[PDB]
């Protein structure tokens, strides 16, 4: 099979920014290289064919070059629109094989968390369920660890997480960790404890409650 | 895989000539835009 | 031009889809026509390909036992058959040929049966508060804040499957903290594979 290596897998840029994505080829593909465009929930958007050829109405700030294995995509002047995930696909013989991707983001100064944390409620705990959670709000780099304490013990494989899409606004990332516990293994402890450790912090920060 | 024009005869005129040019440029993008 | 999917859906594990895929505009036998596909928060995946010039077809060998490409030109109908559906085949599938891609529609394989969430007050200069839409089934919700109003601060996460195969996700908005007890904040939580509508206004 032809395997699409693709680098970097994620560009922190700014508007204006010329910017180079890099595709090779394990074989020849002589030019049958596609790039394409996606954003978040929507289907790709094919930019470039045969290696180099715009598709209809992809603007000139796009160009791609290459041949045999040896393949870029480049933005002259990145305007607010391109900021995306970009892929490559061969054509040459099948598998039509994908690159992993180059997820392309808003570069803006380091941002600390403002971290919350939530007690489940009294209607959830009425189905014999507890989840507590631990919000990291608008932070920058996305990099961020959460550690959860019960009773001042560190918890593992309870915990799950998850991590929005960069802002529109502020280009920052927010984070939501949920700790799940029987109701009873929940009333067997006071201290709930979520840890947040983040570039912007200079010692990391905890949020808890004592339950009731 | 797409069918290819004739080109005109030595007589053609400017039209048939033309007409030729747009079926040779359709032709060879079906051509390069297949696999895709 | 479009393309335009049909026949996504849920369906149990060892079931049967077919997909099918319109094309309009253009002369059917153009365009070779390719089926991708796409995990939740991973990357583009080939699936197969059928010329409608001549039935020439290639297969990603991972799918060849399982699935079969079909098109009928007289229907301008591009088709995949999905058989022996597995939970690890879950994916928005495309189709795509040349320029044009369909809207994809996501396949979910499961076991789990359809369900409406649970919703749960995250009760609060800044405060935080927010819902937690808990235990649906399958994909997708939508969450609103103030049957549409509140935009500003409002961060909906992606859904977490669990390990009872049933979906989670929270959706926060940060307000300003003397406005708690005097601005009214609601979380509108619309489910359409179980028909259900939650309103939940979020008190301190």
């Amino acid at each position: 099979d032809i395997q699409m290596t693709q680098s970097p897998s994620s560009l922190s840029a700014s508007v204006g920014d010329r910017v180079t994505i890099t595709c090779r080829a394990s074989g020849n593909i002589h030019n049958y290289l596609a790039w394409y465009q996606q954003k978040p929930g929507k289907a790709p958007k094919f930019l470039i064919y045969n290696a180099e050829t715009l598709s209809d109405g992809v603007p000139s700030r796009f160009r791609g070059s290459g041949s045999g294995t040896d393949f870029a995509l480049s933005i002259s002047s990145l305007q607010p629109e391109d900021f995306a995930t970009y892929y490559c696909q061969h054509f040459m013989y099948p598998p039509f094989t994908f690159g992993q991707g180059t997820k392309l983001e808003i570069k803006r100064t380091v941002a600390a968390p403002s971290v919350f944390i939530f007690p489940p409620s009294d209607e959830q705990l009425k189905s014999g369920t507890a989840s507590v959670v631990c919000l990291l709000n608008n932070f920058y780099p996305r990099e961020a660890k959460v550690q959860w304490k019960v009773d001042n013990a560190l918890q593992s494989g309870n915990s799950q997480e998850s991590v929005t899409e960069q802002d529109s606004k502020d280009s920052t990332y927010s984070l939501s960790s949920t700790l799940t516990l029987s109701k009873a293994d929940y009333e067997k402890h006071k201290v709930y404890a979520c840890e947040v450790t983040h570039q912007g912090l200079s010692s990391p920060v905890t949020k808890s409650f004592n339950r009731g | 895989y797409p069918i290819k024009p004739e080109a005109p005869g030595e007589d053609a005129s400017p039209e048939e000539l033309n007409r030729y040019y747009a079926s040779l440029r359709h032709y060879l993008n079906l051509v390069t835009r297949q696999r895709y | 031009v479009q393309l335009l999917e049909s026949g996504g859906g849920l369906v149990q594990p060892g079931g049967s889809l077919r997909l099918s895929c319109a094309a309009s505009g253009y002369t059917f036998t153009n365009y070779w026509m390719h089926w991708v596909r796409q995990a939740p928060g991973k990357g583009l995946e080939w699936v197969s390909n059928i010329d409608p010039s001549n039935g020439g077809t290639n297969y990603n060998e991972k799918f060849k036992s399982r699935f079969t490409i079909s098109r009928d030109n007289s229907k301008n109908t591009l088709y995949l058959q999905m058989n022996s559906l597995r939970a690890e085949d879950t994916a928005v599938y495309y189709c795509a040929s040349f320029a044009y891609w369909g809207q994809g529609t996501l396949v979910t394989v499961s076991s789990a049966s359809t369900k409406g969430p649970s919703v749960f007050p995250l009760a609060p200069g800044t405060a935080a508060l927010g819902c937690l839409v808990k235990d649906y089934f399958p994909e997708p919700v939508t969450v609103s804040w103030n049957s549409g109003a509140l935009t500003s601060g409002v961060h909906t996460f992606p859904a977490v499957l669990q390990s009872s195969g049933l979906y989670s996700l929270s959706s926060v908005v940060t307000v300003p903290s003397s406005s708690l007890g005097t601005q009214t904040y609601i979380c509108n939580v619309n489910h359409k594979p179980s028909n259900t509508k939650v309103d939940k206004k979020v008190e301190p």
